[PDB]
């Protein structure tokens, strides 16, 4: 009953996107989802007095049958942030990711029930286009939290408290994180001790309306950036060898190329390992895989993420707020490059999600086009993160192998 | 009429307030001609006369005899609608009908109610002989001729009218572009003609009024440059006039018109007519035709020699696009569904890197026509294209970026497409190994560019106007030069590393043209890179000769 009064920034205006051009079938399924939608109430026709716009796609539920309509909520959350963020955020527990286990509950069905401030029902204007512009389109906006909208668990939380209370109380172990539409639940619990207390939860939450995702952040490693062993070095090899160390160098204080530099000459020939080599290497070995020295996440510089290709279902990514002073690094591995990277985008949102409360920024290395073409096609969660298209520096790509 | 549908409520903009724009006295005929059109649409509901309380006007003119009302102001302070402007449905995505008719509303604007809050905003003064003389108040009750809002709140009136008939006759197609509609259908002459006529009379139950099957009209139809059959579509007429003298204004109209034409015309090449176009230039600038140009126009002709047509589309088939090299940078693609009988054609030169290779001008054409296909038909297309599985997996693979073709396969139409070289995964033996290195002096924009040997060989070939980078570029050409069938190369540079080491076929850059020229002789090149300004023998080497003046 009691409506939060959300209003957007000062000065700031309503989003006005684009719908992206829907192929046949999402078209039919979103058709569908939305009449229902509306025939409950949820959302409503609207007339051309409504200049708003937010681009809408349909997804797949967990990679099933069922269809599940996804709105990008992107622009108008930037416009909202002030009220998401420093008006009603939501703390994030740094206890979260030390557990041996976390489970992903989506939990957005949960936002139906709230209305929407009437006042603001109009910026959540979304479009749902036809093929080839036969018929003009059909346009809808929300009459309640919409699920894609940092506001929605903003304004829902006193809800999400009370419901939680109990099995937290009951649960005082159990860390309990909402961000967008889902729930991280984890503990340090056995196995099927912890599954049975997320069931146990479940039931909770079905009481106010309807083992997700097994999640273990505490084994969560740094992929130290690797120095080959070899057995005897060449010019290149060793050349190679310093280049990367020399990268290296711009991050991790004290790694030392010298010594290996001193060892004109053939790019073939092998050369004999020194004395003052190993000494080198050997350290710069023990470095590396321990923690940067210096860097910290400063939780007012939101993060940016990189992703290299390095072929054969491989792929590297860094995540960082300065560039080359990351918080973190790691890898991943019918399939293709954009299936794997989008795989890999998710994979890195929600480790970060995890960890620091926020997702980053990405920098993409394929084409905006073909990314906007085919990434719904395999996306699955519920959320979409800041991206950003780019090109590997041939090195880079080489220095994180 | 006035239709009867409800209005749609409008506001002007947060902080503003109605137009109060003074009327500027006009002529006594105007002033006459105005007099005679208010009383008119007056009689008709359009407008109505206002007390001396609306503080509101705008200025109103008149024009030969028509009314015109300047809405600038009330324009730049009403409101922002949902856009009009959106997309138009491509002809090669309409389904084949069998009977098809085209109804356009009279006074469309003025059938329409306008919010009745908002009426007074529109109100405007009839000036007397000059003035001296109050004027007849007037304001607007339905859709001004040139107010913002008018072309929206109509698509929305007609639409919501048009509503229930479509949904008590599903198997018709109606779309509405402006004071038109188009009707579509399966059925025999007589019985569509019955199932217009029980349009028109829905529609004039709404307040439209449409012209009788007598002054209907029929196919084909002219719609945005496209000629409409209901059984098939091609763009509108057009010829290529003869002259001796092109100006840059009659070259440019040619270009723009080949273009369109190339929407269902295979074949259609304009590289030729746009150098002639490269060039800061007055329109009225006679331009000779270059010799390629002039056999441009010659075969453009030809392939325009005889009417072409597209045929619709048939969602219960696969499509089928194919693609073709024609020249250097240029691609040609068709799009159909029964081998032969094109949906549309399309061509394809853009390619915005500074160097790039045929696999990926290829693999962007693809995207394009990819994303072309979706809006279009809703649905991707199989693809048909000239380049070996192999010699795609090879590439995808290598490259750092992230690729993704649909459902293709080979077809042998040369010329097909290839990597022109491959570089050298691991050092050669037995090669000469050439460290490079280039210096300039950022004053004077003047430097050198060398390479020194294991073998003990040295140059430093001087350059006069260059940078940084091009210093970097010529010494790695350099070293190609001198170099045998099989040689290895060390830089510094990451620019000339990342540039070549993604396989350019062709280059924006004189220089990059020639290591390509280059590239290709050879057997097998190996490029590595160090870093600068460390103790790496070679680099450090060349770097002594290369900076040792001028650096
Ligand atoms: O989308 C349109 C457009 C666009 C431009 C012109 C006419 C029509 C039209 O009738 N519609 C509705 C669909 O028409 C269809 S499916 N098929 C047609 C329509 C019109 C004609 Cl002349 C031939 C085939």
């Amino acid at each position: 009953i009691e409506t939060v009064p959300v209003k957007l920034k000062p000065g700031m205006d309503g989003p006005k996107v684009k719908q992206w051009p829907l192929t046949e079938e999402k078209i039919k399924a979103l058709v569908e989802i939305c009449t229902e939608m509306e025939k409950e109430g949820k959302i409503s026709k609207i007339g051309p007095e409504n200049p708003y716009n937010t681009p809408v796609f349909a997804i797949k539920k967990k990679d099933s049958t069922k269809w599940r309509k996804l709105v990008d909520f992107r622009e108008l959350n930037k416009r909202t942030q002030d009220f998401w963020e420093v008006q009603l955020g939501i703390p994030h527990p740094a206890g979260l990711k030390k557990k041996k286990s976390v489970t992903v509950l989506d939990v957005g069905d949960a936002y139906f029930s709230v209305p929407l401030d009437e006042d603001f029902r109009k910026y959540t204007a979304f479009t749902i286009p036809s093929i080839n512009n036969e018929t003009p389109g059909i346009r809808y906006q929300y009459n309640v939290l919409p699920q894609g909208w940092k506001g929605s668990p903003a304004i829902f939380q006193s809800s999400m408290t009370k419901i939680l209370e109990p099995f937290k109380k009951q649960n005082p172990d159990i860390v309990i994180y909402q961000y967008m539409d889902d729930l991280y639940v984890g503990s340090d619990l056995e196995i099927g001790q912890h599954r049975t207390k997320i069931e146990e939860l479940r039931q909770h939450l079905l009481r106010w309306g309807l083992m997700g995702y097994e999640l273990h952040p505490d084994k969560w490693t740094v992929q130290p950036i690797v120095l080959p062993e070899k057995d005897s070095w060449t010019v290149n090899d060793i050349q190679k060898l310093v280049g990367k160390l020399n990268w290296a160098s711009q991050i991790y204080p004290g790694i030392k190329v010298r010594q290996l530099c001193k060892l004109t000459k053939a790019l073939t020939e092998v050369i004999p390992l020194t004395e003052e080599a190993e000494l080198e290497l050997a350290e710069n070995r023990e470095i590396l895989k321990e923690p940067v020295h210096g860097v910290y996440y400063d939780p007012s510089k939101d993060l940016i993420a990189e992703i290299q290709k390095q072929g054969q279902g491989q792929w590297t990514y860094q995540i960082y707020q300065e560039p080359f002073k990351n918080l973190k690094t790691g890898k991943y591995a019918h399939t293709n490059d954009v299936k794997q990277l989008t795989e890999a985008v998710q994979k890195i949102t929600t480790e970060s999600i995890v960890i620091w409360g926020k997702t980053p920024k990405f920098k993409l290395p394929i084409q905006k086009e073909t990314w906007e073409t085919w990434w719904t096609e395999y996306w699955q969660a519920t959320w979409i993160p800041e991206w950003e298209f780019v090109n590997t520096p041939p090195l880079v790509k080489l220095w994180y192998q | 009429p006035i239709s009867p549908i409800e209005t749609v409520p409008v506001k002007l903009k947060p902080g503003m307030d109605g137009p109060k724009v003074k009327q500027w006295p006009l002529t006594e005929e105007k002033i006459k001609a105005l007099v005679e059109i208010c009383t008119e649409m007056e009689k008709e509901g359009k407008i109505s006369k206002i007390g001396p309380e609306n503080p509101y006007n705008t200025p109103v003119f008149a024009i030969k005899w028509r009314k015109l009302v300047d809405f600038r102001e009330l324009n730049k302070r009403t409101q922002d609608f949902w856009e009009v402007q959106l997309g138009i449905p491509h002809p090669a995505g309409l389904k084949k009908k069998k009977s098809v008719t085209v109804l356009d509303v009279g006074d469309a604007y003025f059938s329409v109610p306008l919010d009745e809050d908002f009426r007074k905003y529109t109100a405007f003064t009839i000036p007397s002989i000059n003035n001296e003389t109050p004027g007849i108040r007037y304001q607007y009750n339905v859709l001004p001729q040139g107010w913002k809002g008018s072309p929206a709140i109509f698509q929305s009136s007609m639409t919501k009218i048009l509503e229930p008939f479509k949904k008590q006759n599903p198997d018709i197609v109606i779309y509405q572009y402006m004071d038109d509609l188009y009707v579509g259908s399966d059925l025999e002459i007589g019985q569509h003609r019955t199932k217009i006529e029980e349009l028109r009379q829905h529609l004039l139950r709404w307040g439209l009024t449409t012209p009788d099957k007598k002054h209907q009209k029929e196919p084909p139809f002219l719609w945005m440059g496209y000629e409409l059959h209901p059984d098939k579509w091609t763009v509108q007429p057009i010829v290529l006039p003869e002259k001796d003298s092109w100006t840059v204004n009659d070259i440019q109209k040619l270009v723009g018109k080949l273009n369109w034409a190339s929407q269902i015309y295979p074949g259609i090449k304009v590289r030729q007519l746009c150098k002639l176009l490269r060039g800061t230039k007055a329109l009225t600038e006679v331009i000779p035709l270059t010799e390629e140009a002039e056999l441009e126009l010659a075969e453009n002709r030809e392939i325009l020699k005889e009417p072409v047509h597209g045929v619709y589309y048939d969602p219960s088939k696969d499509l089928i696009a194919e693609i073709q090299k024609q020249g250097q940078g240029q691609w040609t693609y068709q799009i159909y569904q029964e081998p032969f009988k094109n949906l549309k054609t399309g061509k394809y030169a853009r390619m915005r890197g500074a160097h790039t290779n045929d696999v990926k001008q290829l693999t962007e054409a693809v995207q394009k026509i990819t994303t072309e296909s979706i809006v279009i038909w809703g649905k991707t297309p199989k693809f048909k294209l000239p380049i070996q599985k192999e010699t795609w997996e090879t590439w995808w693979t290598e490259y750092w970026q992230a690729t993704w073709i649909p459902e293709w396969e080979f077809v042998n139409t040369p010329p097909l497409v290839k990597l022109w070289y491959q570089l050298e995964k691991e050092p050669i033996v037995g090669a000469e190994t050439f460290y490079v290195d280039g210096a300039a002096n950022r004053e004077t924009k003047l430097g050198k560019a060398g390479y020194v040997t294991n073998k003990g060989r040295q140059k430093v070939v001087p350059l006069t106007n260059t940078t940084n980078q091009k210093t970097e570029l010529q010494a790695i050409y350099l070293a190609l030069q001198d170099s045998g069938l099989e040689v290895n190369i060390v830089t510094d540079s990451q620019y000339a590393l990342g540039i070549i080491q993604a396989q350019p076929d062709k280059s924006e850059s004189e220089l990059v043209n020639q290591i390509i020229e280059q590239l290709i002789k050879k057997e097998k090149v190996y490029l590595a890179w160090v870093p600068a300004h460390k103790g790496i023998g070679g680099n450090e080497q060349v770097d002594k000769l290369v900076s040792a003046g001028i650096r």
